[PDB]
């Protein structure tokens, strides 16, 4: 009698995330 | 000699045998192997300069 088994599992993941927050206000009539 | 044989009986017996012979071989053998490994690796940066 003869038997074998075999099993693989393989699972990959990769996130990214990347904000930006930039903002102008001038006042010194003139505004910005 | 090959018509006559090279040996002669003196003596013995002429009863019946019975031999009788019950070989019985088993083997068995087992391996059995499991590896697993995991990994994780997570790093962000923030800079921010107003
Ligand atoms: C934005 O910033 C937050 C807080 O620092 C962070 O958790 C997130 O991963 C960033 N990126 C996004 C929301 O896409």
């Amino acid at each position: 009698e003869e038997q074998i088994e075999a099993f693989k599992s393989i699972i990959q993941e990769k996130t990214s995330n990347f904000n930006a927050a930039i903002s102008l206000k001038f006042t010194p009539s003139l505004h910005g | 000699i090959n018509d006559y044989g090279t040996h002669y009986i003196t003596s013995g017996s002429m009863g019946g045998i019975y031999e009788y012979i019950l070989v019985i071989d088993k083997a068995k053998m087992e391996s059995l192997g499991i590896t697993s490994r995991d990994i994780t690796t997570c790093f962000g940066g923030s800079l921010g300069i107003q």
